[PDB]
RNA sequence: CCAAGCGUUGGAUUGUUCACCCACUAAUAGGGAACGUGAGCUGGGUUUAGACCGUCGUGAGACAGGUUAGUUUUACCCUAC
RNA sequence: UAUGACUCUCUUAAGGUAGCCAAAUGCCUCGUCAUCUAAUUAGUGACGCGCAUGAAUGGAUGAACGAGAUUCCCACUGUCCCUACCUACUAUCCAGCGAAACCACAGCCAAGGGAACGGGCUUGGCGGAAUCAGCGGGGAAAGAAGACCCUGUUGAGCUUGA
RNA sequence: AGCCGACUUAGAACUGGUGCGGACCAGGGGAAUCCGACUGUUUAAUUAAAACAAAGCAUCGCGAAGGCCCGCGGCGGGUGUU
RNA sequence: GACCGAUCCCGGAGAAGCCGGCGGGAGCCCCGGGGAGAGUUCUCUUUUCUUUGUGAAGGGCAGGGCGCCCUGGAAUGGGUUCGCCCCGAGAGAGGGGCCCGUGCCUUGGAAAGCGUCGCGGUUCCGGCGGCGUCCGGUGAGCUCUCGCUGGCCCUUGAAAAUCCGGGGGAGAGGGUGUAAAUCUCGCGCCGGGCCGUACCCAUAUCCGCAGCAGGUCUCCAAGGUGAACAGCCUCUGGCAUGUUGGAACAAUGUAGGUAAGGGAAGUCGGCAAGCCGGAUCCGUAACUUCGGGAUAAGGAUUGGCUCUAAGGGCUG
RNA sequence: GUUGAACAUGGGUCAGUCGGUCCUGAGAGAUGGGCGAGCGCCGUUCCGAAGGGACGGGCGAUGGCCUCCGUUGCCCUCAGC
RNA sequence: UCCGUAGCGGUCCUGACGUGCGAAUCGGUCGUCCGACCUGGGUAUAGGGGCGAAAGACUAAUCGAACCAUCUAGUAGCUGG
């Protein structure tokens, strides 16, 4: 059994010095330091607890070097909420409007015979 | 440490260069009363301030 | 002598508050055009716990009526108030819990808090978790508004200031026992550095006092006068009474 | 079987802090931890997340309710003296 | 009376000296030696600083009034043995 | 026989109520009685006349807990009767290396006198090189210009009706 | 029906000079009294306690030009993002 | 595989506590074989020991997760975990979609490395060669990591640099082409300046006047016994007994033990020492705040060997 | 002691990727202002005319296939922190 | 919450040592060991001031008022020359 040692002269356990096995070439196990794992984004309208899909999780400044199709989804608010709070809201914007009109109208309604 | 700083690094290379003897010629000369050098520090004894 | 404990508090840098994760000073909305002439629609985004406070607050979001921006304020959260209920505040918004209207144009017997001492200071009485103000009277002439203030005392306001309409949320607190030191260390830790209290009589007369002699004892009597000199008002300060409490 | 004869959620405490303070604290202890139904979805997910925070576990919606207990009697007759003076005013 | 040659104990209680009791015995006599004996011991008491009670004092504090916890150093020099 | 509910009198703002006790609090005191022992100034339970108990200067109680204080019993043992034996490292001797404390001069006693307890003085007893391992009687042994007590027209910490 | 594998538990017989948790590891127990509820803390270098703290209980002041406190002084500062 | 667009606005990442349980993937350990080289061989042992692999980055596929979507409508309620929990606000049952893929394969990459055998350079050699670097099985194992779910709080467990997505549509570009503006797509070109970098890191490189039994923050963590990171023995690695050796074995010490018979008579005082101790089986009082007391107290058993019974997956 | 961390001669630390460098934390600390005999002190958004920037346009000049971009000078416009 | 390891601490032997390994250590025995836990680094509070779960504890081996320099060769009815 080979006991190992850090490869850089921070010899704390921190969340930056997180390391892995690996087995190398030269018949031997050495430390890799890892990256820290990524979030997928979360969605704008506030109310859903997962995280959005069709986006990679990755560090912040990792997405300097994606594509943009890694990066978000063909839609409306795409990349950046949910399809369904996308939807319910499509429909919001629609009823609200609607009703709007509706009370446009009525007070039309009123004027006309008072 | 190793993690000195550059004005550090220069101050011990200083006292590293003082910390040499006295040359063999000197005390042949005409006016002369230097023995040895009274001036020599060892890492151990005395620990330079710092 | 020494100085003393209450003393030294005033100077600060260890006294002080513990103010790192508190999310910040909880007030009402900057009395404007729209809040004083109409009302102006906000949306509860979230409630957040706030540490060293009973209350809750509510992150309620308006836009601006003369730029394109949405605003954040801190409400201290009226209990019953849910996220995506709508918030109206100003003269001309109705009467509805968690709905902040100035106190001049609510009923008699109206049950408010976050209530302004003066008008357009955003919010300073009854804000304490479960307590509340109750409007007593008004005086049409010359604007002033009668409110009971949650020690009993009544105080006269002006009609113009502004309180959120109902109690305050995280109500009966204090009902529930803290069962040991630990509680206590942990609710006063968010706090400020003022819990594990000696007593004067258990110290040193150079360091209190009452402190000193073979007995622990005061030796003097602990109602003290109003205008003693700090180091030596300790006790009882300027006490019309000192007994059970027997009647009212 | 039953487990404890008296006690409840107390039974953690042991043999401390004496019997009528945990009397006391055990009416809290259970309406604390209890899973209330919600006004909104229907479902009984509405648990304290802090003092005066119950949040609801399927409509995600949060609401300000007591400290230990999502309503108060001292806030719901609260409720009720508003809506009958909201009507008083507007007649 | 001559007489100090030889003995004069084991324990419960109390830090005790003293005292008191049980038992054995032949007798359970009295004392001194820096109130023998702490570089021989021990530290129960007394006699620092921490605390509690009673009394006294306005108080800090006081109490041959109780209670509890509280560092016992050195000989290899000279003499004596 | 005693104690004595009851009464009278003197009195202060009341005159110690419920409890509790020779208590961590009781001088007398090792209080009296019971129990525990062969024997108990200890322990426990009662009695209360309490020098000088007592109700948030908190009173009484009380499960669990305690490197807290105390008494007794079972079991256990070198704590003891009453000491003995063995092992390791010392101490011992040797090769090498090698200090310090302390030191008026120094060092055998009895008695006398004396600054009222002598190593030296007086009168006696007597005394013999250089040393080794132990030892704790003496050097009123060493350390530290007594912390107790008193004085100083010397102070400091603290308190107050100076 | 065939092929594979992981540690356990219970029972029985035999057997040793009754020895077997064979080294190691590893709670003495009971009846009571006083005090402090407890967990915690404390005089670094003589006192770990019955002292301090503690939750609980109860008083006191204060509605902000305020209560308590700091500061040589300021339209100064802490509690107070109350 | 790209897939215009500014001032402005919205949002996300950075950016989050402690504990419990479970699952996946590595590394290490374990078992059964093939090689290669060693060890024993007085007798036995197809025996014992060592070793037996692949980086970053890219591509593909397992595996894990989803609080993602489509059909359809469920009570004789079902699905389902270790626990939970989910469902007419749509369960089961089918079909898809996304994320992480540190696991496997491939490019790297066998050319290099390692084991073993043998030739050279008389040697100064990243010298040249012959073979091998293989096939499986398991685990409440230990460590790390990823993920799911739950518990606790009068405790709710950081900010900013920096980066990205979206909403808007001011504008820009070309008149049908050697098309234009534009591009987060694949390649191609150039550059990345300054400072630290050795060693000790502790019974000898630091601080205690010193090579001082004191103090001083972390990472890795094998086999057996065993509940165990306990104690004891061993492998890799390390060291020479802690500022000296030899010879003696006196007293008194210091640190360990053992003692007939009695059992606290010792002492201020059971001080010190001694008894008890793990696990299994029963059994367990007064009192109580009903939670405890409690391993109360009390006994019985425990070795070795030979067996039996019971407790599971894979395929049809 | 033929040995050493002793002495005397000589050598030895090589980076776009490992850290510092950048950010902010608790906090420290100028200016405006206030106080102060004075060195100075307070105070960190509080009694402040606190922005030296950018896109599009107009004006002006420069330099090169003076084609088409780039450059700076002024004005209009816009701007939070 | 209990036994108990690492860690943190320091009961008893009033053991060792006590011109010591050590101007506070060592051995056995002990308390606690999921929380009022332990700990590095950064930062804040400075001497009649800080800080104190309160011992007059701690504040660089110094604490019932730290340390350094100066006033200062402070004064002494007292001690020694
Ligand atoms: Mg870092
Ligand atoms: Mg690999
Ligand atoms: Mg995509
Ligand atoms: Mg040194
Ligand atoms: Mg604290
Ligand atoms: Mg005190
Ligand atoms: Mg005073
Ligand atoms: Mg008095
Ligand atoms: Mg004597
Ligand atoms: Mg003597
Ligand atoms: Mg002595
Ligand atoms: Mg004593
Ligand atoms: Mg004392
Ligand atoms: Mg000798
Ligand atoms: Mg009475
Ligand atoms: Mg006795
Ligand atoms: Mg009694
Ligand atoms: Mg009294
Ligand atoms: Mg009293
Ligand atoms: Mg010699
Ligand atoms: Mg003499
Ligand atoms: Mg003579
Ligand atoms: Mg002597
Ligand atoms: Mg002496
Ligand atoms: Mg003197
Ligand atoms: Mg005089
Ligand atoms: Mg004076
Ligand atoms: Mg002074
Ligand atoms: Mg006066
Ligand atoms: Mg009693
Ligand atoms: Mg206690
Ligand atoms: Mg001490
Ligand atoms: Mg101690
Ligand atoms: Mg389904
Ligand atoms: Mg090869
Ligand atoms: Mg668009
Ligand atoms: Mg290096
Ligand atoms: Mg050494
Ligand atoms: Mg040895
Ligand atoms: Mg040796
Ligand atoms: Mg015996
Ligand atoms: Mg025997
Ligand atoms: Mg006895
Ligand atoms: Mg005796
Ligand atoms: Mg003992
Ligand atoms: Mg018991
Ligand atoms: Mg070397
Ligand atoms: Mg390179
Ligand atoms: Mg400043
Ligand atoms: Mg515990
Ligand atoms: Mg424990
Ligand atoms: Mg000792
Ligand atoms: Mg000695
Ligand atoms: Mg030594
Ligand atoms: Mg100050
Ligand atoms: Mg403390
Ligand atoms: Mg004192
Ligand atoms: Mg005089
Ligand atoms: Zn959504
Ligand atoms: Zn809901």
């Amino acid at each position: 059994v080979q006991r190992l040692t850090y490869r850089r002269r921070l010899s704390y356990n921190t969340a930056s010095n997180k390391t892995r096995l690996s087995r190398t070439p030269g018949n031997r196990i050495v430390y890799l330091y890892t990256k820290k794992v990524g979030k997928a984004p979360k969605s704008a309208c506030g109310v859903c607890p997962g995280r959005l899909r069709g986006v990679r999780a990755v560090r912040p400044k990792v997405l300097m070097r994606l594509s943009k199709t890694k990066k978000h989804v063909s839609r409306a608010y795409g990349g950046s909420m949910c399809a369904k709070c996308v939807r319910d809201r499509i429909k919001r914007a629609f009823l609200i409007e609607e009703q709007k009109i509706v009370v446009k109208v009525l007070k039309a309604q009123a004027q006309s015979q008072k | 440490s190793s993690h000195k700083t550059f004005r550090i690094k220069r101050f011990l290379a200083k006292k590293q260069k003082q910390n040499r003897p006295i040359p063999q010629w000197i005390w042949m000369k005409t006016g002369n009363k230097i023995r040895y050098n009274s001036k020599r520090r060892h890492w151990r004894r005395t620990k330079l301030g710092l | 002598g020494r100085v003393i404990r209450g003393q030294r508090k005033g100077a600060g840098s260890v006294f002080r508050a513990h103010v790192k994760h508190r999310k910040g000073a909880a007030r009402l909305r900057a009395v404007d055009f729209a809040e004083r002439h109409g009302y102006i629609k906000g949306i509860v985004k979230d409630i957040i716990h706030d540490p060293g406070r009973g209350a809750p607050l509510a992150k309620v979001v308006f836009r601006d009526p003369y730029r394109f921006k949405k605003r954040t304020e801190l409400f201290i959260a009226a209990e019953g108030i849910h996220t995506g209920q709508f918030v109206y505040c100003g003269k001309k918004a109705q009467l509805n819990i968690g709905n902040v209207l100035p106190v001049g144009t609510m009923p008699e017997g109206t049950i408010v808090c976050c209530l302004e001492e003066k008008p357009g200071d955003r919010g300073k009485l009854a804000r304490a978790s479960g307590n509340y103000a109750t409007v007593i009277s008004h005086n049409p002439e010359t604007k002033k508004t009668r409110v009971k203030l949650p020690s009993g005392s009544k105080k006269v306001i002006s009609s113009a200031n502004r309180a959120v309409v109902g109690v305050v949320a995280g109500g009966g607190r204090i009902d529930k026992p803290i069962l040991k030191a630990g509680r206590a260390y942990h609710k006063y830790k968010a706090k400020r550095n003022c819990w594990p209290r000696v007593r004067g009589v258990a110290m040193n007369p150079v360091e209190h006092p009452f402190g000193g002699g073979n007995h622990q004892h005061i030796g003097k009597p602990s109602t003290i006068r109003r205008d003693a000199p700090a180091g030596r008002k300790v006790g009882l300060i300027a006490a019309r009474r000192t007994g059970r409490l027997r009647g009212t | 079987a039953k487990r404890t004869k008296k006690v409840g959620i107390v039974g953690k405490y042991g043999t401390r802090y004496g019997a009528s303070l945990r009397k006391m604290v055990k009416k809290i202890e259970i309406s604390q931890h209890a899973k209330y139904t919600c006004s909104f979805c229907g479902k009984t997910k509405m648990k304290r997340r802090a003092v005066g925070i119950w949040h609801c576990g399927s409509c995600m919606k949060t609401v300000a309710g007591g400290a230990w207990t999502y309503n108060t009697t001292s806030a719901v007759t609260v409720k009720s003296a508003i809506r009958r003076l909201k009507e008083l005013k507007d007649q």
